């Protein structure tokens, strides 16, 4: 199973720019999914992740209470909504699906299936 | 019961005989993965040895321990073999995973295999003849077992982030008390139409109460225990850095093994007033609540409950088993069903169990193989009331 990504590219700062995240093979019952991000150099970071069953989402410190995310069963899908962008959230956002083995859902290690990325950009003026 | 000599000998060897595998056998994966830097994927060959030596010396062990009543001979060899605990993991098994992975597999396999897979239940069986000859209840004696798995886990968390080849040292040397425990318990000497026959433990097999029994253990049971295998994982699907998540974890199962023993000191008086079969269905009701809720957990606080609702079933499940199995068939035969009808059979469907409830972990997932696995526990749990030949719910 794959991992679409749409969305991406240059906002001002303060836009709101929505990623959405599609998939194709299986249902993901149970499977629960995230986002991650990685700027110029800075290993890759956490944003964002959510499971069925329960809005119960998890998100980053540099990203709380700005980013919002939800999903969509049967859909298979997946969205992430930005709002309040400032240029620090330059970098490249990659979907991800959680793996059975590994440590938590804050790891990019414990996620087996990587999206392709998709980059947002961000500047001042 | 209360002071006794010769239950103090062997309460003290449960303690320190499970302090042995609470170093090993939970955490094992941490083992093979963050030291000895194994695959996620690889550890599937070494279980696999384990499981087929397992496979083999779980009826040995069985008959023999019923051929021999109480002669010591078996443990003898068993807590033999626990003395080579600390060189076993240190020098050998450890580097001979660095090697050829296969070989490495085989040597672990037969050892712990033997010692524990097959070793454990052998160890409960033998003092579960010593409860009925010397006057004290078995779950007054295992739940000395409950503190030393959690004591030594309570040892291996603290150590591991210095020095966690420690623990084995302490293996080996609680194998050599747990020879001095030996020596001075009490029991049939060496030396050695009512006894025990190959003949009549075969015409075992044609009975149906057996087959029944057999129906709950690889139905229930053995679905409760490939649910546990991958568990701790799912448990840290919860939380965000996994060394928290683990580390919660390991709270758990300490403080909840110690929950565990409180529980099952009590479990024989409660066991002894409403059944044997009951206490089977009291379990296999505790462990598809465990499934099925761990399908629809969603807080940590929800899973967190839901591994110390482990600690309530174990008690009725091991005083429970023994409670039904030394009732409903010949004393004379209690060690060889317990490790070929509970273990061996447990074991044998664990093959095929474990493989195909692996396939919905990649497939559809965690809770949602949970979902499947809880309905078969609940659905082999609803039949049992009706096929196990006892009393039941009923009375009452
Ligand atoms: C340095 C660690 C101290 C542990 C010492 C354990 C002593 C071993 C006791 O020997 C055994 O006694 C049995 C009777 O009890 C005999 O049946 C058997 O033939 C014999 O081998
Ligand atoms: O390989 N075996 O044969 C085997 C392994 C573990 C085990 O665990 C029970 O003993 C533990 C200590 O008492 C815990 O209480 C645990 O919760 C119980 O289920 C029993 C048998």
């Amino acid at each position: 199973v794959q991992l679409v990504e749409s969305g991406g590219g240059l906002v001002q700062a303060g836009d709101s720019l929505r990623l959405s995240c599609a998939a194709s093979g299986g249902t993901f019952s149970t499977f629960n999914m995230g986002w991650f991000r990685q700027d110029l150099g800075k290993e890759r970071e956490f944003v964002a992740a959510i499971r069925w069953t329960g809005g119960r989402a998890y998100y980053g410190d540099s990203v709380k209470g700005r980013f919002t995310i939800s999903r969509d069963n049967a859909k298979n899908t997946v969205y992430l909504q930005m709002n309040s962008l400032k240029p620090e959230d330059t970098a490249v956002y990659y979907c991800a699906r959680q793996g059975t083995n590994g440590g938590g859902y804050s790891e990019a290690t414990s996620y087996n299936y990587w999206g392709q990325g998709t980059q947002v950009t961000v500047s001042s003026h | 019961y209360l002071k006794n000599t010769n239950f103090w000998m062997f309460g003290l060897f449960f303690f320190f005989y499970f302090f042995i595998m609470g170093a090993y056998f939970p955490f094992f994966p941490i083992w093979l993965h963050d030291i000895n830097h194994i695959s996620k994927s690889d550890t599937w060959i070494i279980f696999a040895a384990i499981s087929l030596f397992s496979l083999l010396f779980q009826p040995l062990f069985g008959l023999l321990s019923d051929k021999l009543g109480l002669r010591k001979y078996l443990l003898w060899i068993i807590t033999g073999m626990l003395v080579m605990f600390a060189p076993f993991f240190i020098f050998i098994f450890g580097p001979l995973l660095q090697y050829n992975i296969l070989v490495g597999s085989i040597v672990g396999g037969i050892y712990l295999g033997f010692c524990f897979n097959a070793g454990a239940p052998a160890v409960e069986a033998f003092i579960e003849k010593v409860s009925r000859r010397s006057n004290f209840e078995f779950g007054r004696a295992r739940m000395f077992g409950c503190v030393g798995w959690a004591l030594c886990a309570s040892i291996v968390g603290i150590m591991f982030t210095i020095n966690n080849q420690f623990v084995f040292w302490l293996g080996s040397g609680c194998a050599l008390i747990l020879a001095v425990l030996l020596f001075f318990a009490k029991t049939d000497a060496p030396s050695s139409h009512s006894a025990f026959s190959l003949k009549l433990a075969l015409e075992l097999f044609r009975q149906p109460k057996l087959w029944f029994l057999s129906l709950y253990v690889i139905g229930v049971s053995c679905t409760y225990d490939v649910f546990d295998q991958q568990f701790a994982n799912f448990f840290t699907s919860f939380f965000a850095t996994g060394e928290q998540g683990t580390r919660v974890f390991w709270y758990v199962t300490t403080m909840g093994e110690l929950l565990n023993a409180s529980i099952m000191f009590f479990a024989p008086l409660i066991i002894n007033r409403i059944g044997g079969k009951n206490a089977l269905l009291l379990a296999g009701t505790i462990m598809s609540v465990r499934i099925i809720g761990s399908s629809f957990a969603t807080s940590a606080l929800e899973v967190v409950i839901l591994k110390t609702l482990h600690m309530f079933e174990v008690p009725f499940l091991l005083v429970g088993c023994f409670k039904y199995i030394t009732s409903q068939f010949e004393v004379r035969f209690s060690a060889t069903i317990y490790l070929v009808c509970f273990c061996f059979f447990k074991q044998l469907a664990m093959i095929f169990m474990s493989v195909l409830a692996g396939n919905m972990y990649e497939s559809i997932g965690f809770q949602g193989a949970y979902l499947v696995l809880g309905l078969v526990a609940l659905g082999f749990t609803l039949i049992s009331v009706f096929t196990l030949s006892g009393p039941g719910p009923l009375s009452l």
